[PDB]
């Protein structure tokens, strides 16, 4: 049997950025979501779209499943119909939301002495995100009236900012890596089963 | 725009402060809690990048108009941010002031006296000469160990305090102030409302007009004392006269709970003091935080963080590291609560443990405000917080439920009365020390005291407000009020006049709450929720709404008010009244036991 890669997107040395998140197509794989509670420990397993249990023996066709790391604090706005700073401007996720979410802590892996800015996360992009878009540009944002072309001062700002993770931060503010699963059925024959 | 203009501008300004001053409170904690010679640098480069930055963004933020726009919310964070305040100086001034504050505490910090006997043997302040002001039962010792260190460290912090108060006033001037005196007593001044305002102007007038209340209250206190001291050491007391200022159970005499067994009522019953108990019994660090925690739990408020215990100190690190044992409650950031107390089996410890976890209870209330909010709404409700705990936790019937006390234990006459009077030495005995510190310090910050006379002013307001005098007339060259720590350190010290009314009126407000019946002074809140949620609704608050408001939201006030001490303390002015009836109560000036 086939089994489906989970194992690569669910154990990878780093993940990447809030405002640039990592897309992975998954098509023609047995789905053997047993091994998910091979980990153990998981903040928040609760989602939406299918009953608590997964209920294996449905048959779907390619799935989607970006992830990025985020703070302790925002882990619940990862929800369909929620507001904020992180999924208005980084992810947004459709109100008729198929599919659902996976947080867990790591603070002994992606957390060094001194602090990590590898992680950047967007603000002030102008206008909220749609469903699943990404925005990967870095031009300085506007507020005022004045034509600022290029240079960062006055009132105009660059929308980037580094998270920092140090250790001993706190629940609240410690690195929580989150992988999401949207399900499709868009027609065709029905591949991941 | 303005309004929506300076929300941008803040929500910049919150992420990148958030971030840039964890780091100097990292250094800060790794420094006090191990001295070298990198740690010093590191923490004094990373004070230097928070003050440029912070420079900027006042210096940013300072030209938003603000005549009439905003949201009240966003006008209390842009003025507070406007108000700039230590980082108006050049870095002449700047560099000189912190260079002269790095002098102060290395002077300090390792003080030292050498006994007469033996020079060899020199002893600081923390282990050496802190146990001989507890427990030394020898007159002229005592007068020795005082006059030791009055003479050294008061030798060296005249000319730095001069030229400190010199600084400190021109820096104040330059803010828009008339003194920092004003620049302490601006913490006072509410402005959000009409009904909830407040003055600078007006704090100086709220203060006699609760001290006179307490001043008999007081006067029948300091006679009983005295005529009971008047057989600890016959020959060496003046019944016609005042009290000697080294006989005060401190090196000062900031508190007189020392003095409890030697002016207890009665000796027959058990003692209250519990330390001999909690030797025996077998108590550590541990179980006294443990014990501390237990009560917060069950009062109803959240348990304490997991990384609190496994980075606070709580103990003396022994090994071969230097460390300060000044305890105190740190608030890192990001979530970071931490504890660093050199902890010793004893009560005074068990009650400071007590202090020391209500400050971290109240940081952690308000960890939701915005960043320039995260703060007390004014400077005397973080010792009020803290001590409302102690206030409950102190009774004889808290004692005998956690075993300490015999179980055919019997609360009667006695032990109301002898724990009453073990209050008192402690809550009424620092008033007038408070008082007279403070007001010294804004007349001197107003300039109102010569060079020449400031011991002159110090002494003859001491001898007329509280009414203890000296063995031996210090010269003006020296500097005795320098060597205290909160003079040396530049604290402020109203706080500790503001506690001792907003933690009685607090405790009637939680009694009454709790649906308790009877006395005041034997309360208790303890596995009652009302009291735990009626305080968190007010510890939420942090800095977004004017103290008054604050005060308000749990006692229905809003001002001072000397009445709930009064309920507490009722049962012992009869009994000093009562007992004082061949009593000269009353101390004069011109009576100094030495000659001339
Ligand atoms: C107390 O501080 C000293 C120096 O400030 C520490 O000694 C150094 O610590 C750094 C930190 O990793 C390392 O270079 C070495 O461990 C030490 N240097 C040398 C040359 O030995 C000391 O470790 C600190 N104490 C504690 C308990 O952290
Ligand atoms: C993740 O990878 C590490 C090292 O490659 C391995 O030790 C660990 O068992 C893996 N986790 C799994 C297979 O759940």
């Amino acid at each position: 049997t086939n089994l489906c890669p989970f194992d690569e997107v669910f154990n990878a040395t780093r993940f990447a950025s809030v405002y640039a998140w990592n897309r992975k197509r998954i098509s023609n794989c047995v789905a053997d979501y047993s091994v998910l509670y091979n980990f153990a420990p998981f903040f928040a397993f609760k989602c939406y779209g299918v009953s608590p249990t997964k209920l294996n023996d449905l048959c779907f066709t390619n799935v989607y499943a970006d992830s990025f790391v985020i703070r302790g604090n925002e882990v619940s706005q990862i929800a369909p119909g929620q507001t904020g700073n992180i999924a208005d401007y980084n992810y947004k996720l459709p109100d008729d939301f198929t599919g659902c979410v996976i947080a867990w802590n790591s603070n002994k892996l992606d957390s060094k002495v001194g602090g990590n800015y590898n992680y950047r996360y967007r603000l002030f992009r102008k206008s909220n995100l749609k469903p699943f878009e990404r925005d990967i540009s870095t031009e300085i944002y506007q507020a005022g009236n004045k034509p600022c072309n290029g240079v960062a001062g006055v009132n105009c700002y660059f929308p980037l900012q580094s998270y920092g993770f140090r250790p001993t931060y706190g629940v609240g503010h410690q690195p929580y890596r989150v992988v999401v699963l949207s399900f499709e059925l868009l027609h065709a024959p029905a591949t991941v089963c | 725009l303005t309004e929506e203009n300076a929300k941008t501008f803040l929500n910049n300004f919150n992420q990148e402060a958030e971030d840039l001053s964890y780091q100097s409170s990292l250094a800060s904690w790794n420094y006090n809690t191990n001295i070298t010679e990198e740690n010093a640098q590191k923490m004094s480069e990373a004070a230097a990048k928070w003050s440029a930055f912070y420079e900027e963004q006042s210096k940013t933020a300072q030209s938003f108009s603000l005549q009439e726009i905003q949201t009240p919310i966003i006008k209390r964070q842009l003025q507070a941010l406007q108000q700039s305040g230590s980082s108006a100086l050049s870095a002449d001034k700047n560099k000189q002031l912190n260079t002269i504050l790095n002098t102060m505490s290395t002077i300090y910090s390792t003080g030292k006296v050498c006994n007469p006997k033996n020079p060899q043997e020199c002893l600081l302040l923390e282990p050496g000469l802190d146990e001989i002001m507890a427990t030394s039962t020898d007159y002229n010792s005592r007068l020795w160990a005082w006059e030791g260190w009055r003479a050294e460290v008061g030798k060296q912090l005249r000319p730095l305090y001069e030229e400190y108060v010199v600084l400190k006033n021109e820096m104040a001037r330059a803010n828009n102030y008339n003194d920092y005196g004003d620049y302490w007593r601006g913490d006072y001044e509410a402005e959000g409302a009409d009904g909830y305002n407040y003055n600078r102007n007006q704090l100086i007038e709220d203060v006699e007009r609760t001290f006179a209340e307490i001043k008999p209250l007081y006067e029948h206190l300091h006679a009983y004392v005295r005529r009971k001291l008047m057989d600890t050491y016959p020959s060496y007391i003046s019944p016609t006269g005042c009290l000697p200022a080294h006989l005060l159970g401190d090196m000062w005499g900031r508190f007189w709970t020392n003095l409890y067994p030697l002016t207890v009522p009665f000796a027959q019953k058990p003692n209250i003091d519990v330390t001999d108990a909690m030797m025996n019994q077998g108590w550590d660090a541990e179980r006294i935080f443990q014990e501390a925690e237990k009560f917060f739990v069950s009062v109803g408020l959240p348990h304490m963080t997991q990384g609190f215990w496994a980075n606070s100190m709580l103990t003396e690190p022994a090994d071969g590291r230097k460390v300060v044992c000044h305890p105190t409650a740190w608030d890192l950031g990001h979530g970071d609560f931490r504890i660093k107390m050199c902890t010793k089996v004893t009560m005074d410890n068990f009650l400071t443990a007590h202090h020391e976890m209500g400050h971290i209870q109240y940081d952690m209330a308000y960890a939701r405000q915005p960043f320039l909010l995260r703060n007390g709404a004014n400077e005397g409700f973080h010792e009020a917080v803290g001590e409302i705990m102690s206030l409950s936790a102190a009774t004889p019937k808290h004692l005998k439920s956690i075993g300490l006390l015999p179980s055919d234990f019997q609360e009667d006459s006695e032990t109301e009365i002898n724990f009453l009077l073990k209050q008192a030495l402690t809550i009424v005995g620092t008033l007038p020390f408070t008082y007279m510190l403070e007001k010294w310090r804004w007349m001197v910050f107003r300039g109102e005291i010569p060079k020449e006379q400031w011991m002159k002013k110090w002494w003859e307001m001491k001898r007329e407000i509280v009414g203890v005098v000296e063995p031996l007339p210090h010269d003006e060259t020296y500097c005795d009020p320098a060597s205290l720590f909160h003079v040396s350190n530049d604290y402020s010290f109203i706080r500790y006049y503001t506690r001792t009314i907003y933690q009685f009126q607090f405790q009637e407000a939680l009694c009454q709450a709790a649906k308790y019946n009877g006395s005041l002074h034997k309360c208790d809140i303890s596995n009652s929720t009302e009291a735990g949620q009626k305080l968190l609704k007010m510890l939420s608050l942090g800095n977004s709404e004017p103290w008054t408001k604050a005060l308000e939201n749990v006692v229905g006030a809003r001002n001072m008010d000397v009445k709930p001490l009064l309920n507490y303390f009722q049962p012992l002015f009869d009994w000093l009244k009562e007992q004082n009836r061949n009593s000269f109560v009353g101390w004069n000036t011109e009576w100094s036991p030495y000659a001339d």
